[PDB]
C-alpha cells in the first residue's frame, strides 16, 4: 500500500488465516515492530530467505507479500521482539525501499480464489486425515497435539490449509512457494504432496535404523 | 457455479442445449461444427459425446496427478537418499575429501566417449560416493 | 568418544549404501546372471555356472579371487 | 584383551601428540592464513592455500584428507 514495514523473517514462514510468530536479531529491526504499533498493526510482511545479509537488504524478498493484523503484541525490548500476526490474504510486492530498515509495497488484499469450494472441503477433509497420519507418525518432531486440536471448526479451507501447511515442519523453501502460489486448489495439492514426502522420509528413516541395527 | 440453476430459464431442448454446448469453452473447430448442422439428434449425441469424452479426460488427468504425485515421493526418497550420502561424504571432508568428484564427472561429460564407454564410466563412478580414502576402493577407480 | 562417533556414521554409511538404488547390483553383476539363464545348456553346466555365482557376493573389486569368477 | 590393549596404545599415541595438537591451535588457520600476506607468494600459489586454510576447520588428527592438506 503506503510501504506498510515489512520486518526480516527469522526462518519464520507466514500464510494467510494463520497465527505466526516473527522476532528480531538485530538493532536494525528492532524499529519494525514500533513502526507497525504506529501504523495501527496492520502490516505487509514480506518474506526473506534463510539468515540473510547481516543488514536489511530488499533483495530477499519475493514476489508475493502477505497483509498480516497482529493478534499478539510483546513488548520485549532486549533485542528480540515477539509479535504474533495473522494473516488475510496474500498480495503482489510492488517494488523494494532500501534501508535499513526495508520497506516493500503490496497491492490489496487476494481476494480472488477458484471455487469448487465442496471438492475443497472434501480435500479439507482428506488432508485433515493425512495430517493425523502424519502428526500420529510424526512425533520425533516435538510437534503437540494440540496443533490437531485446532483443526475443528474450520469455517474456512484457506485457513486449514495453511495451518497444515505451516504445522508440518520441513524445508522453508517448499513452506514458502505453499504462499507464493495464489491457486487456492493447488495448494492443498502441494500440501498433500509434502506431507507423503514427509511419510516416505519418515518411514526409510525407521528402516534405514533397522538396517543399521543389523549392520552393528 | 450460477448457471446450474439458470438452466430454469431454458425449458425447450434446443436453447439449453445451445447454452451448454456454448457456454463451456473448448476449441474453435469443434463449435463451429454444431452451426453446420440442422439436425437435433445427431448433433445431440455429439454433443453427449463430447460430454463423454471431456469427463473421461478430466478422470484420466486426475489419476494422471495422483500417480505423479507418487511417482515425485519416490524421486524425493531418492533426492533425501542422496542427501544423506553427501551429508556423510562432506562430514569427513567439506566437498568430499579432496573435491574431485565433480570434476571428474564433468570431464567424463565434456570429454567425448562411446555411449557403452560412457556406461562403463558412470558406473565406475557410482562405484565411488562409497569410499574415499583408504585401501583399493576409491582410489583405484579415481584412478581408473 | 570421535572414534566411536566416525564408526557409527561409517556403518550408517554402510547400511544406507545396500539401500542407494541398489546401483552396484543387478546392473554391474546381474546381467551376467541372465546369460546364464538365457542359453540352451547342458544341465551340469548350469549346476557349475549356478555353484560359481554363488562363489561371489564377495567384492572382487578389492579382492583378485573373484576377478577369476567374474572372468570364468 | 590384546586388541583392546593395542587400540589404547595407538590411541594414546595419537592423544601424545601435543606438540602437533599446539601448532594446529594457534599456528594453523590463523598464522597461516595472514602468513600469505605476509610473504612474497604466486597469486595462484595464494589462492590456493586460501582453498588449502578452507580443507581446515577439521582436527588433523582425524581425516587424513586434512591432515595432508595442512601438510600441503
Amino acid at each position: 500500500r503506503l510501504e506498510l514495514p515489512v520486518i526480516p523473517l527469522r526462518n519464520t514462514v507466514i500464510l494467510p488465516h494463520t497465527t505466526t510468530p516473527v522476532d528480531v536479531g538485530r538493532a536494525k529491526s528492532k524499529r519494525a515492530v514500533e513502526e507497525a504499533m504506529g501504523a495501527d498493526r496492520l502490516i505487509f510482511l514480506v518474506a526473506q530467505r534463510d539468515p540473510e545479509v547481516d543488514d536489511p537488504a530488499p533483495d530477499d524478498l519475493y514476489t508475493w507479500g502477505v497483509q498480516a493484523v497482529v493478534k499478539q503484541a510483546m513488548r520485549l525490548p532486549d533485542g528480540t521482539l515477539q509479535v504474533m500476526v495473522e494473516a488475510r490474504a496474500r498480495a503482489q510486492v510492488t517494488d523494494y525501499i532500501p534501508g535499513p530498515y526495508l520497506r516493500a509495497r503490496g497491492e490489496v488484499f487476494s481476494e480472488i480464489f477458484p471455487i469448487d469450494e465442496a471438492v475443497v472441503r472434501v480435500l479439507v477433509e482428506e488432508l485433515k486425515e493425512a495430517f493425523e497420519k502424519y502428526v500420529a507418525n510424526h512425533k520425533s518432531l516435538r510437534l503437540d497435539r494440540y496443533q490437531l486440536e485446532a483443526v475443528k471448526g474450520t469455517s474456512d479451507p484457506a485457513m486449514l490449509a495453511d495451518t497444515i501447511a505451516y504445522h508440518a515442519t520441513w524445508t522453508v523453501a517448499e513452506k514458502q512457494e505453499i504462499l507464493e502460489l495464489t491457486d487456492l486448489e493447488a495448494r492443498l495439492k502441494k500440501v498433500l504432496g509434502l506431507l507423503s514426502r514427509d511419510l516416505e522420509r519418515f518411514e526409510l528413516d525407521k528402516r534405514v535404523a533397522q538396517r543399521v541395527k543389523e549392520q552393528m | 457455479r450460477y448457471q446450474l440453476e439458470a438452466v430454469k430459464g431454458t425449458s425447450d431442448p434446443a436453447m439449453l442445449a445451445d447454452t451448454i454446448a456454448y457456454h463451456a469453452t473448448w476449441t474453435v473447430a469443434e463449435k463451429q461444427e454444431i452451426l453446420e448442422l440442422t439436425d437435433l439428434e445427431a448433433r445431440l449425441k455429439k454433443v453427449l459425446g463430447l460430454l463423454s469424452r471431456d469427463l473421461e479426460r478430466f478422470e484420466l488427468d486426475k489419476r494422471v496427478a495422483q500417480r505423479v504425485k507418487e511417482q515425485m515421493d519416490t524421486n524425493q526418497r531418492e533426492y533425501y537418499l542422496r542427501e544423506q550420502m553427501k551429508a556423510i561424504q562432506k562430514e569427513l571432508g567439506g566437498e568430499d575429501g579432496l573435491s574431485d568428484l565433480e570434476a571428474l564427472r564433468k570431464k567424463i561429460e565434456e570429454v567425448g566417449m562411446p555411449e557403452a564407454v560412457k556406461t562403463k564410466a558412470l558406473k565406475e563412478l557410482d562405484r565411488l560416493e562409497r569410499m574415499q580414502q583408504g585401501s583399493p576402493e576409491a582410489t583405484v577407480a579415481r584412478t581408473y
